[PDB]
């Protein structure tokens, strides 16, 4: 199935976009900077304790 | 760590922080003073390098402990 998937994907290759995308990237930089809120402390604290306390009973 | 991009200063309604240039000039008037011992202190040393020179010297070993206690501790300390 995999397989299929590579199949069709190369052969159709033999026979939105990227300039408007960098439009989109370029104009985000001078303008679009965030700011943290209370929101975000509450999730990761839980979160990267999890992190130190059982990730490093596998890696 | 998180109220470090909360912010742009740490400690909070405890502590206030030295600015450098006031901090080195304390340091700089600290630095022409030249304190000279004692001689109950002098009593004090000498022992406390025996303590030192006795249990260093008992286990001569690669554990980790470290081997050798030189007798340039003193001359630090």
């Amino acid at each position: 199935i995999r397989d299929r998937s590579i199949s069709e994907h190369v052969l159709r290759t033999h026979r939105v976009t990227i300039p408007f995308l960098r439009k989109y990237v370029q104009y985000a930089k001078e303008r679009v900077i965030p700011q943290l809120t209370q929101e975000a402390i509450n999730v990761i604290v839980k979160n990267y304790t999890d992190l130190r306390n059982d990730d490093n009973t596998k890696k | 760590v998180t109220y470090v991009h909360m912010h742009n200063k740490q400690p909070d309604l405890d502590f206030t922080p030295v600015e450098p240039s006031k901090m080195r000039e304390y340091i700089a008037y600290a630095k022409t003073k030249r304190p000279v011992m004692s001689e109950a202190v002098n009593d004090y040393v000498v022992q406390a390098y025996i303590r030192l020179r006795q249990d260093s010297k008992r286990e001569m070993d690669s554990k980790f402990s470290f081997g050798q206690a030189t007798p340039r501790t003193l001359l630090g300390i």
